[PDB]
């Protein structure tokens, strides 16, 4: 627990984490890559378009 | 008749076996994680979107 | 515990996707699993044992449906060639069993049985009743109203053909044939010299040939 | 339902980078062409966007794999080959990957950058063509019938 | 009838407006609709 | 569990009277020999989970 | 085992009988019925017009409309045939051994 936990006290508490604020300056733009892994298809409903 | 295949998952260290059929195979897929290579004995039906590697000679599966 | 172990019994509703091989439908068999893991932890972080080979069943309700003949829990080291020293572990905990069959039994089977034998017994009613064309057409609109039971009970899957299945469709085919065929001997009753010659190969055959086995007058 | 289903923990790491894999049940619109049923293929879209942030706030774009040590846009949905059980009715034709930007919006608007992936999925008729099409067609055929009788 | 819309909901709170030059040039801002006051604005015909 | 959370009533003495009402599924195996003539043996089955 | 949680169990039972009212009325009586007409086809002459083979095998037709009516209302378990799916098979099997 103990380099786990002086980790965490460092991020959230000695640096006092705002997760409410984007990580970038104001004008910048964050970069978000995604991907999708399909696990299963479970069905397509015709009457329902779904 | 007996015949000596690989069978180590992926990039672990190497280890052998002792296979009584006539092919060693090597089966590679990819997954969201990363790539898993599977080594063994014999030649098996794999699904689609698997690479397969049936080899007829000792120690052939890397 | 004052140890610091921790038990922890939670329910849960599993929803698991199984492979589900309708080739031998109402007499199959299936066997459906459900893997287990950590799934932000990999190996070298938590390890995930199993508490015992089997799953337990002291508690298990009998099923409606369904008989459990077998089930285990395996253990799986995953290794991956971009990182040897991180393990991911699962436990899957299959299931075999088998259905049931005695209500597809009596709901499908033994209404599509009485229809085959209710096929062949146009061959026995007389021509001249003027009822063979109604016996065999109702016998096939018998067979179309039950196809609305049917697609109502059957699952809806295309990855094989149902046994089952495969008897309705012999079923419907042999129905049919046997309209197709009756319709022949019904042009054949009423055949007559103004309209038609008797060719020598059907006296030949039906006459002398096949009679001379049975009982009647050439 | 937006948003993702199990909200797991996110994996933090030295350089500063966050990688998070939420799983998710999704029911999405599809729009179904009935032309030709039972032998139809249909074109589905899973859409994902950011409804919170502008394409000033975040950027979207595909996730960059390495091979060999070159890197490529992983420009597909991604199915474990072993893992993977097929629907019963609808195989997989297709699984394409796209990041849109639409000009018509306005650039202020969350809706101007989305990233799209696909399924194209052809019905499998066996079903149909076994329980309901060729009974249909074997029956109708039987009209022709009556000019014998 | 079911539908999916996007509401357009416009007002003005006098206790959210500041100077952008005292704030490095800060002209709008994304806040969480929980920490601010919402209008009560509902569907009054809903069905469910 | 309960469909509503109520209040608690308590007495001088300390004993505490609590009547929260409850919506419950419950399962009951049906016996289907005499259907639609039948009569069925349903259990609901109390405990405490911890 | 003491120390286990769920062990002390307070259990309430209710022994219920079903009304059979509706299925007597709308699926039951009509059948006993239709299935009953069948047996009438013994005093239409044997000749034509004496319809005897339409007579039973409408029945017939009749009988799986019914089929149709109860297959979505009868449970779909495997221990036991119910009783209606055991009469309904039996009227069913008259009606052919009056088409025989
Ligand atoms: C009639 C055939 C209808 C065509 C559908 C068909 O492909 O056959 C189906 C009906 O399988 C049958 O052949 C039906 C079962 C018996 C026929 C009933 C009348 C006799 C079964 O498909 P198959 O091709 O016979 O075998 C399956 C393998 N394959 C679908 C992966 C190729
Ligand atoms: C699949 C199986 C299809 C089975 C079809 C058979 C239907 C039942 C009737 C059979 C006997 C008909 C018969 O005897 O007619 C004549 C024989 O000539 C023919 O038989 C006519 C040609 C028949 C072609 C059959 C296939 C195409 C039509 C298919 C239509 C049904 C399709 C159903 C599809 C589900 C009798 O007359 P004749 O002896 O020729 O003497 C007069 C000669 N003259 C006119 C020159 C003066
Ligand atoms: C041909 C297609 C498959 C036939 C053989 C299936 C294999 C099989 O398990 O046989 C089963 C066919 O179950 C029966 O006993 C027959 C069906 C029930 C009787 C008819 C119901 C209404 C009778 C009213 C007129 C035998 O299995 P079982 O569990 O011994 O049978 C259930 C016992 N029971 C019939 C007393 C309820």
């Amino acid at each position: 627990l103990n380099e786990e936990e002086r980790l965490i006290r460092h991020l959230f508490e000695e640096k006092a984490y705002n997760k409410e604020l984007r990580p970038a300056a104001h004008k910048e733009s964050v970069e978000i890559s995604l991907a999708l892994t399909l696990s299963n298809l479970i069905s397509l409903k015709e009457v329902e378009e779904t | 008749g007996s015949m000596i295949c690989y069978n180590q998952q992926s990039s672990q260290p190497p280890t052998t076996k002792t296979c009584s059929e006539t092919s060693c195979y090597k089966k590679t897929w990819r997954d969201h994680r990363g790539t898993i290579i599977e080594r063994g004995c014999g030649c098996p039906k794999v699904k689609p979107g698997i690479k397969l590697h049936c080899c007829r000679t000792d120690k052939c599966n890397n | 515990d004052y140890t610091g172990h921790i038990t922890w019994t939670p329910p849960a509703i599993f929803k698991s996707y199984c492979e589900i091989i309708v080739t031998h439908f109402p007499f199959d068999e299936q066997n459906c699993s459900m893997k287990l893991g950590t799934w932000t932890y990999d190996g070298s972080v938590v390890v995930i044992n199993p508490e015992s080979d089997q799953p337990d069943l002291s508690n298990f309700m009998e099923s409606g449906e369904w008989v459990i003949k077998e089930s285990r829990g395996w253990k799986h080291w995953v290794f991956y060639a971009c990182c040897p020293s991180t393990p991911y572990l699962d436990i899957t905990y299959h299931f075999v069993m088998q259905r049931l069959p005695l209500y597809f039994i009596v709901n499908v089977i033994i209404p599509c049985l009485l229809f085959s034998f209710l096929t062949g017994l146009v061959f026995y009613l007389p021509t001249d009743s003027g009822e063979k064309m109604t016996l065999s057409i109702s016998v096939l609109l018998s067979l179309t109203v039950f196809l609305l039971v049917i697609v109502e009970l059957i699952p809806s899957t295309s990855s094989a053909v149902p046994l089952i299945g495969k008897y309705m469709l012999f079923t419907m085919v042999f129905v049919i044939a046997s309209i197709i065929i009756t319709v022949i001997v019904i042009n054949t009753h009423h055949r007559s010299p103004s309209t038609h010659v008797m060719p020598e190969w059907v006296r030949k055959v039906f006459i002398d040939t096949i009679p001379n086995i049975m009982f009647f007058s050439t | 339902s937006f948003q993702i289903s199990y909200s797991c923990n996110v994996l933090i790491y030295p350089s500063g980078s966050v990688y998070w894999l939420p799983p998710a049940i999704f029911r999405s619109s599809c729009p179904i062409s009935v032309t030709y049923f039972p032998f139809d293929w249909q074109n589905c879209s899973l859409k994902f966007s950011s409804l919170k942030y502008t394409t000033k706030e975040i950027t979207l774009s595909l996730k960059q794999a390495e091979e060999d040590g070159r890197s490529y846009p992983v420009e597909w949905i991604i199915i474990d080959p072993e893992g993977f059980t097929e629907n019963g009715e609808w195989e997989i034709v297709h699984r394409p990957a796209r990041v849109n930007v639409d000009p018509s919006v306005p650039l202020d608007s969350p809706n101007r950058q989305d990233v799209t992936f696909y399924l194209i999925i052809r019905r499998k008729p066996l079903f149909y063509v076994i329980n309901i099409l060729v009974p249909c067609v074997l029956i109708s055929f039987m009209i022709n019938l009556v000019f014998y009788l | 009838m079911s539908t999916k819309v996007y509401l357009d909901l416009e007002w003005t709170d006098y206790r959210l407006s500041w100077d952008p030059e005292e704030h490095e040039g800060i002209d709008s801002l994304r806040i969480s609709a929980e920490s601010v006051w919402l209008p009560d604005v509902v569907l009054l015909n809903n069905n469910d | 569990e309960v469909a509503l959370y109520c209040n608690v009533l308590v007495s001088p003495d300390g004993c505490v009277y609590w009547l929260p009402p409850a919506i419950f599924r419950s399962s009951c195996p049906v016996s289907v020999t005499f259907f639609p003539f039948d009569w069925q043996n349903c259990s609901l089955i109390f405990q405490s989970q911890t | 085992p003491a120390e286990e949680a769920g062990h002390q169990k307070v259990v309430f039972y209710l022994l219920i009988q079903r009304k059979p009212l509706f299925y007597v009325i709308n699926i039951i009586a009509p059948c006993v019925l239709i299935s009953s007409v069948a047996i009438l086809i013994y005093f239409l002459p044997a000749k034509a017009g004496g319809q005897k083979c339409t007579v039973a095998i409408n029945v017939l037709l009749a009988q799986t409309v019914f089929l149709f009516l109860v297959a979505k209302k009868v449970p779909e378990t495997s221990q036991a045939v119910p009783l209606i799916s055991k009469y309904l098979t039996f009227l069913l099997v008259v009606t052919i051994l009056i088409v025989v």
